[PDB]
């Protein structure tokens, strides 16, 4: 999947591009639905 | 110089008997570590770190202290944990205490005496020695004296005491009186007595060289 | 994998020097204090001196500045403790040690034994010691040089009631004893007899015990 | 003796980077020095210490940030030696350095720069 | 010759000749990363001829700190300005929120297979004095360590998972090894005279009587050190503060002293 939803807190996924954990834009990976997923 | 005295020197437990030795530093050092050793074989480490025990080391054993007083516990006395406990400090003069011997206490039992005269063979040689076994004894304290002709011998006399048996906790003691061939065929009476606590007089064997 | 495998014993004369050697295997020798231990027969443990990489990195012990130099050969992994103009005083085990990652001395060797004498090879004599009632045994073991000897009884067949005593020193030679106890139904109806065995001499003798 | 830092900020530095320094501020303030009140939505009397947003003209316009090319070459701009002291930074916030009756910014109305008083609410 | 942008965080920027002994140009780079908030600060000069390219980045409770530095030579090189997968996994902490002191570490993966697990002690009688991250410093593959009369500093750095792991470094926790060296810090007339040189006892790994001479402070200001070293620090050397660092080692007690 390109770009995440499932939970939102799932964590660093060991084996996948762009990711959806804490930290993701701090390497920044995220893919940017992300951004309007699970926000404020 | 930071000197490192180890009380006691000598303990004897009873096997669940709570034991603890304790190191003195005349001066404060951050961390004491303790080592054990068997046989004069190399020493093991046992507690470093003053509480850490060393890989192997049972639950049984701990380490506390600070400043200038550490101690090791053995919270219940095992046959296996009879040894030599040094501390040690952890820095620079790398100093050790005098130690810790620790044994099996256990009841009371007499020495097995045995007097031996000189064999024909170490008389043809020339020589003549007195072989007298203190067998099988607990406390290890122990008086071997000897008397050629009821006169007390003091000198040419050589002692040797075994550690604790494994298996029944006591201890045994040789004792050999050395002499010439020609002062041994001049007296007859030939006699090897103990004083040990389970008894109040001593045990007493001799032989008569020509009976 | 982990070790520190210390050089055979040593019988050498007063007056003269020994040096002692410590292989490390099993971790990277140059990065780890190698300390070194005396302990002296009955007695406790003196830190001698520590050497850290090489020859010219070393740290002594003030009792030991005169006696004792450390040195170190990278190429093989090895530590050396020299010990020069040897006495009595100085006949003791020696001990390698390293400085662990914590800061004990982690892993020893296992000692190398130091006798200081001008003594010579002297195989033992043997000498039966024949006492009634319910009969203790004994073998005296007399003038031999150096240590050990192996004592046995009936080769090994008895092994209760067995005591082998420490050896003494006699006019520069070592003596030792052995008792047996045994039922009296067992002897002198049947064979009894010690064997000693001494292999710096290449001598094994079997001495029967006879009743005098 | 520096410690550019302002309210409740203290200033940690690292010598292996050529003793760049910045501080740490607390949850309600941002930037570098703490130069930023990320909580405020009202301003003072004078409003001459009034950090913090509002971004905007008092019929909505966005304020030229003060270290734009075209804010540079006004009075009041970041590269100023006493931008720390009057909240001039690499933003576009409504401020009051020079002692006028509200906050205000830089606002580019046409072909020129024009100050413009702040949409931001008095305290009263 | 060398010239060099040199920007100040604000961003007021312009070129600057590099004076006689600075002859690198430099970026430094500062993230302030934190939830949904970035800050990037960054600060431009002519640096000494000894820097390297370096980084290091360490988390300190819901905070994340990375920086950078590079160096060139070439001319206005550093007038210009990745990230994308996670490498080696690393303890971070740091005392600017007593972090590592209170034992709340963390693990932070890097970001770079070039950066290492790092920690550093910095002991001073603005920097924190402990800091554990990724990264990559002068000194990196391994560890090297120095201590005096008025500093501790140590450096450990290791490239396996989580090595940078356990209790902080503390110069109290390093015994006594017996080895003794001299002490000072000043120029050879003022602080390390024979009158204001004394023995200290060396600790742990440090077992060098070790002597850097160099320069310091604004100009090129005179300055020495002696102490007790690793063999490792006698081999550049951001450590002391200092720049045309030269040192002599030598393992004997008070080999150290003005000679
Ligand atoms: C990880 O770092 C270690 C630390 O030095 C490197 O270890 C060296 O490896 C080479 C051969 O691979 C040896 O010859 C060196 O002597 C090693 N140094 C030691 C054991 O301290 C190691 O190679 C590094 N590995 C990677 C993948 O970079
Ligand atoms: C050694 O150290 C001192 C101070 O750390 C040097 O500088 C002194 O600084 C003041 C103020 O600028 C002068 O006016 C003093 O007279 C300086 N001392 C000397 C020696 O003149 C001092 O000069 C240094 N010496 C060397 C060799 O550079
Ligand atoms: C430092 O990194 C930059 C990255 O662009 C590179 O161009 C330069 O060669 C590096 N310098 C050194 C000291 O190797």
């Amino acid at each position: 999947q390109e770009s995440c939803k499932g939970r939102c807190t799932e964590g660093f996924n060991v084996d996948k591009k762009c990711q959806c954990d804490e930290l993701c834009s701090y390497y920044q990976s995220c893919c940017t639905d992300y951004t309007a997923e699970c926000k404020p | 110089d930071i000197v490192l005295t180890q009380s006691p020197d000598i303990t004897a437990a009873s096997l669940g008997q709570k034991v603890t030795i304790t190191c003195s530093a005349s001066s404060s050092v951050s961390y004491m570590h303790w080592y054990q050793q068997k046989s004069g074989t190399s020493p093991k480490p046992w507690i470093f770190e003053i509480s850490k025990l060393a890989s192997g080391v049972p639950a049984r054993f701990s380490g506390s202290g600070s400043g200038t007083s550490y101690s090791l516990t053995i919270s219940s006395m095992e046959a296996e944990d009879a040894a030599i406990y040094y501390c040690q400090q952890w820095n620079y003069p790398f100093t050790f205490g005098g130690g810790t011997k620790l044994e099996i206490k256990r009841a009371d039992a007499a020495p097995t005496v045995s007097i031996f005269p000189p064999s024909s063979e170490q008389l043809t040689s020339g020589g003549a020695s007195v072989v007298c076994f203190l067998n099988n004894f607990y406390p290890k304290d122990i008086n071997v004296k000897w008397k050629i002709d009821g006169s007390e011998r003091q000198n040419g006399v050589l002692n040797s005491w075994t550690d604790q048996d494994s298996k029944d906790s006591t201890y045994s003691m040789s004792s050999t009186l050395t002499l010439t061939k020609d002062e041994y065929e001049r007296h007859n009476s030939y006699t090897c007595e103990a004083t040990h606590k389970t008894s109040t007089s001593p045990i007493v064997k001799s032989f008569n060289r020509n009976e | 994998g982990v070790k520190l495998q210390q050089s055979g014993p040593e019988v050498v004369k007063p007056g003269a020097s020994v040096k002692i050697s410590c292989k490390a295997s099993g971790y990277s020798f140059t990065n780890f204090y190698i300390h070194w231990v005396k302990q002296r027969p009955g007695q406790g443990l003196e830190w001698i001196g520590w050497i850290f990489h090489g020859s010219d990195n070393t740290e002594y012990n003030e009792k030991f500045k005169d006696k004792a130099t450390l040195t170190a050969d990278t190429s093989s992994s090895t530590a050396y403790m020299q010990l020069s103009s040897l006495t009595s005083e100085d006949s003791a085990v020696y001990f390698c040690a390293r400085w662990g990652p914590h800061w004990y001395f982690d892993v020893w060797g296992q000692g190398t034994t130091v006798t200081v004498s001008s003594a010579k090879t002297t195989p033992p004599s043997v000498y039966p010691l024949a006492p009634n009632s319910m009969v203790t045994l004994g073998c005296l073991v007399k003038g031999y040089f150096p240590e050990p000897v192996t004592v046995t009884w009936n080769s090994g067949s008895l092994s209760s009631g067995v005591h082998t005593f420490p050896a003494v020193l006699q006019s520069d030679l070592y003596t030792l004893s052995s008792s047996v106890t045994v039922p009296s139904s067992t002897w002198p109806s049947e064979t009894v007899t010690c064997n000693v065995a001494h292999p710096a001499s290449s001598t094994k003798v079997d001495k029967k015990i006879a009743a005098a | 003796s520096n410690c550019d830092c302002l309210n409740g900020g203290t200033c940690v530095s690292n010598k292996y980077f050529s003793n760049i320094h910045w501080c740490n501020c607390p949850k309600k303030f941002g930037g570098q020095h703490c130069e930023i009140d990320k909580s405020k939505t009202c301003y003072e009397g004078n409003g001459h210490f009034y950090r913090g947003k509002a971004s905007t003209d008092t019929m909505g316009r966005p304020c030229l940030p003060w270290n734009s090319a075209t804010v540079l070459q006004q009075t009041y701009h970041a590269h100023r030696s006493d931008a720390l002291q009057l909240g001039l930074g690499k933003h576009n916030y409504c401020r009051n350095p020079d002692n006028r009756r509200r906050p205000w910014c830089y606002v580019q109305v046409g072909l020129k720069p024009l100050v413009q008083e702040c949409m931001v609410h008095d305290c009263a | 010759s060398l010239r060099c942008m040199q920007c100040k965080t604000n961003g007021d920027c312009r070129v600057e000749e590099c004076a006689l002994g600075q002859d690198l140009c430099r970026t430094t780079i500062v993230r302030l990363w934190e939830e949904g908030e970035e800050l990037e600060l960054v600060e431009k000069s002519c640096t000494h001829s000894e820097k390297t390219n370096r980084t290091l980045s360490y988390r300190t409770g819901l905070k994340i700190t990375s920086l950078t530095e590079v160096v060139c030579g070439l001319d206005l090189c550093n007038q210009g300005n990745y990230s994308r997968s996670r490498y080696l996994e690393c303890i971070s902490c740091g005392s600017s929120d007593m972090s590592c002191e209170r034992g709340r570490h963390q693990s932070l993966q890097c970001r770079s297979p070039e950066e290492q697990c790092l920690d550093v002690v910095t002991h001073w009688i603005k920097d924190d004095r402990h800091l554990r991250g990724c990264g990559y410093l002068p000194g990196c593959p391994g560890s090297n360590g120095f201590h005096n009369n008025d500093t501790f500093h140590f450096l450990k750095c290791c490239n396996t998972t989580k090595c940078n792991e356990g209790p902080i470094l503390e110069l109290e926790n390093l015994p006594q090894n017996g080895r003794q060296c001299y002490s000072c810090k000043g120029n050879s007339t003022h602080g390390c005279s024979s009158e204001e040189t004394f023995l200290i006892d060396c600790r742990g790994p440090m077992n060098q009587c070790l002597v850097a001479t160099g320069t310091h402070e604004p100009k090129n200001q005179s300055y020495m050190v002696r102490g007790c070293a690793t063999a490792s620090m006698c081999q550049l050397g951001d450590a002391f503060s200092m720049n045309h660092i030269d040192v002599s080692c030598c393992t004997k007690s008070g080999c150290n002293h003005p000679d």
